[PDB]
RNA sequence: UAAGGAGCGAAGGAGGGCUAGAUUAUUGAGCAGCGAGAGGUGAAAUUUGAUGACCUGCUUAGGAGUAACAGAGGCGAAAGCGCUAGUCAAGAACGAAUCCGAUGAUCAAGGACGUAGGCUGGAGGAUCGAAGACGAUUAGAGACCGUAGUAGUUCCAGCAGUAAACGAUGCCUACGCUGUUGUGGUUAUGAGCACGGCAGAAGAGAAAUCUAGUAGGGCUUUGGGGAGAGUACGCGCGCAAGCGAUAAAUUUAAAGGAAAUUGACGGAAGAACACCACAAGGAGUGGAGUGUGCGGCUUAAUUUGACUCAACGCGGGACAGC
């Protein structure tokens, strides 16, 4: 089913993974107080908007 | 030609220390001389501490730590690359590592 | 992983089931689960080496994973017929053909097998087709050699 | 609503192998059992997070079945005078755990560490590779 | 053939805590009372204080263990086997620099039960001071373990086991070591460390 | 006497012998639960399991060991010494207005100790494992790896006498720069005495470096270019294994002799870089027929160079004659 959260981006950090194909990023929620830290693949600007499955899972290396 | 002051090892002012076993390969090495690397790891993974937090039944808990102590002889330590080779000046420095986890 | 290769079917007035050991095969990496993207034909006069030296008949890289995989043969035949045709091991109901040895990969489908029949009469019937899992032939002296539900 | 029914789980988790195994309060009696080598095929895949994941959701299922809610966890490698870090595999039982329903009550670093020990396997030189 | 239906549920219960129940045990149905006492007697458990009391989250340190001794009905009731200190603490607790004080010590109940003891404590370093260690002399340390038998002995020997279980729930035997040993040197981490139950009477 | 021995006072240490106890762990048996695999590796096979393994309970039986704390920390003549109490002798250092008075240094011969492995007899036997036997790998493995397995590994009473028994630096006794950090006593609290670690300096040395500075202080061991040779004969010890001590003939211009310098090499380590590298994306080649070059075979002749990138529509190599 259709759960979705929106989140925008404020800070990206480090190209990461095997040929440094992802992005280590700073996403706040746009309805709930949550902050979280994501790995994202695709070109990135600051003050995008994102949609995500989970409100919880997390890349805690940060 | 003598490479190193301390004969590469702690021993100083006695005859015979205890030995103890290589964690990868189960030589002997004298205690002494046995590279030392040190290991606090949480029982669980960073990548589960959201889950844990709807999973548990109490209103806050603290994940569990475990401890150790592990020693390695020389060719291990070398080919797992917790010491490298250095230059005849370097060879001098003395500086305590990190505790691993 | 150990498979056998065996035919199975109702055989009448055969004496040897003969098999090439070439096999067009399905494989699935052992490291990563995903399956082959195409079919892989193993041959027993394929000749690769493991990074250990030893001989297989199939060396393949997994695409996802890049972990090795690697197929040998073993030919379960009692004998060579003609010296080219490897006569398959009669067991009770069913012919023992070959054992194929995977490491790195599971097979998961053998697609076919070109057969050769030898009848009891001496006749050779070369690279027979199965029609929905039959074969039949008739020679000049009335002698019928069949296979049927052939699996 | 209902209350919780405890059950306890033991996990083995060495460098070849892991082993889960579901008993009551007692231990005494048990409920489920599996291994990473029950559901694999290769050997080197007996230790892999994956054969874990797989052999966990089956021990799930019947404790689902048998009536069960949470679950307290005891942990372990092999301890004695050989090894005593929790090998690949252990980390990822728990995680599994908690994504089917199962509350978790506690959790217990269980390896049998020797006040002094016997000698090791291997000879004074050790394996030569 | 589904052996799992043909099982009976007792429930657990316990003296001289907060929590009077604390879970259930499985057996295969059986005819004769003697039976049923010949396979539940002599099983044990264990819980933790954070379990069988209301308490401050901190107390999670602690496990007591209870041997099943009695059925009445639903219903089997277990008694006192012994204390122990979770092993996240004990590892925790040991650190470079500083000395550990160790002992083992034997007493007797009123009951007539026989139980060992083990306790620990460690070195402390002062404020004020530059040295990067605070080990203890070994004279000093027989000092120390030598009050701590006689605080034991005062505490503990020849006491009813009500009376035991709430000094070890309410931890006064490391209260009073920290206190009477605090002039020999100063000290940390006083706690006993492990009771357990060596020799019951033959009784009925 | 800042020479020695005897003695007094308070204290410190894994120094040694004996007596009585201890928390776990590894194996083995008994019983209970469960119903299919466990083990081992870089990857696998020997191997073990429905006579119920593995894993989880409760009982027991043995014989070793003292984890973490634990260190350029302590003790001992060296070899060596790490759980807790009690007991028995002797020693080192420190404090100080105790006693005797040259009793001392070093040492052929002679005597006592000496890790481990080994040997003679008794006790015992958990774990590990020479020999021996298998499974793999290889041209071959007798080896390395895995399964298993014996003598030994432990104790008491003895024999033996060797180690890279090394800080590769003899023992007493002197004269000698600074800073810092330890251990045990004592203190006018300023410091000392004994035993150490570390970092410079000055001198020294072929250098590397410094137990190596200064010097006709005393006494013992010991070397004299490589080899043959720590070998032969004789002798002394030992149950044996062997050990101690020690030659000639012959050969040869240097010696894998010492340390330091530059290259070449390695199956090292560490930083960088690039669609003639890769990762994420496009078009193909490898399969068919034909065009063309290369190897092989044939022929009277099928003329010939070139072979990893950096040989093969390449030798301006599309040959009817040229
Ligand atoms: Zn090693």
């Amino acid at each position: 089913s259709e759960e979705v959260y929106i989140g925008e981006v404020l800070q990206t950090l480090e190209k990461t993974g095997p040929g440094g194909g992802l992005t280590m990023c700073q996403v706040q929620l746009k309805d709930q107080k949550r902050t979280l830290y994501r790995a994202i693949m695709g070109p990135i600007a600051v003050g995008d908007l994102v949609a995500l499955l989970d409100c919880e899972r997390e890349h805690r290396r940060g | 030609t003598k490479k190193r002051s301390n004969n590469g090892r702690s021993k100083k002012n006695r005859g015979h220390t205890r030995c103890v076993r290589c964690e990868h390969c189960s030589a002997m090495v004298p205690n002494d001389k046995a590279i030392k690397k040190f290991v606090v790891r949480s029982v669980i993974d960073a990548a589960s501490l959201d889950d844990l937090k709807i999973a548990t039944i109490y209103e806050e808990y603290e994940v569990p730590k475990s401890y150790y102590k592990l020693n390695y002889c020389v060719s291990c330590a070398v080919h797992i690359k917790l010491v490298r080779v250095r230059s005849r000046w370097e060879r001098k420095i003395r500086k305590e590592q990190r505790v691993s986890a | 992983m150990k498979y056998n290769v065996y035919i199975e079917g109702t055989f009448s007035g055969i004496q040897s089931i003969m098999v090439e050991q070439v096999y067009p095969i399905t494989i699935k990496c052992s490291g990563c689960n995903l399956v082959h993207k195409k079919d892989v034909i193993l041959s027993i006069d394929s000749i690769n080496y493991t990074d250990k030296d030893e001989k297989v008949n199939l060396k393949v890289k997994c695409a996802s994973c890049t972990r090795q995989m690697y197929i040998l043969i073993k030919s379960m035949a009692t004998e060579l017929y003609e010296e080219k045709f490897y006569c398959a091991k009669k067991e009770d109901n069913r012919y023992l053909a070959s054992q194929l040895q995977g490491r790195g990969c599971y097979i998961e489908k053998i697609k076919d097998a070109n057969i050769h029949v030898l009848s009891e009469k001496g006749r050779i019937y070369p690279d027979i087709v199965f029609d929905e899992g039959y074969w039949r032939e008739e020679d000049n002296m009335n002698n019928t050699s069949s296979i049927e539900d052939f699996n | 609503e209902q209350r919780l029914n405890f059950a306890l789980l033991f996990i083995k988790a060495t460098k070849n192998d892991t082993i889960i195994h579901a008993t009551d309060l007692t231990g005494a009696e048990t409920l489920a059992k599996s291994s990473g080598g029950s559901k694999v095929k290769a050997h080197r895949d007996e230790r892999d997070p994956y054969a874990a994941m797989l052999a966990t959701q089956d021990v799930a299922a019947v404790l689902k079945e048998k009536g069960y809610n949470a679950v307290h966890i005891k942990i372990r490698g092999k301890g004695g005078n050989q090894s005593k870090i929790i090998g690949p595999g252990g980390s990822t039982v728990i995680r599994t755990m908690m994504r089917s329903e199962f509350k978790l009550g506690r959790v217990e670093d269980v390896t049998p560490v020797a006040t002094d020990s016997t000698r090791k396997k291997g000879g004074r030189r050790g394996r030569r590779l | 053939k589904d052996s799992f239906l043909k099982k009976e549920k007792y429930n657990l219960r316990i003296e001289n805590f907060p929590v009077r129940e604390v879970g259930a045990t499985l057996v295969n149905k059986q005819s004769t009372v003697a039976a049923l006492e010949k396979k539940l007697v002599g099983r044990v458990f264990e819980a933790n204080q954070g379990d069988i009391t209301t308490s401050d989250s901190a107390n999670c340190y602690r496990k007591f263990s209870f041997k099943i001794d009695s059925l009445a009905g639903t219903n089997a009731h277990a008694i006192f086997n012994g204390m122990c200190l979770t092993s996240e603490k004990i590892k925790g607790m040991v650190k470079r620099g500083l000395t550990l004080i160790e002992g083992v010590k034997d007493v007797v109940t009123k009951e007539g039960i026989t139980l060992r003891i083990l306790t620990i404590a460690q070195s402390k370093k002062e404020k004020n001071s530059t040295k990067k260690t605070a080990y203890a002399k070994t004279s000093v340390v027989k000092e120390v373990r030598k009050n701590i038998f006689r605080i034991v002995d005062n505490e503990l020997n020849g006491k009813d086991i009500e009376q035991i279980v709430k000094k070890l729930q309410m931890e006064t035997v490391g209260k009073e070591i920290e206190k009477e040993c605090q002039k020999i040197i100063p000290l940390q981490n006083c706690h006993v460390l492990k009771v357990k139950v060596v020799k019951r009477p033959v009784k009925e």
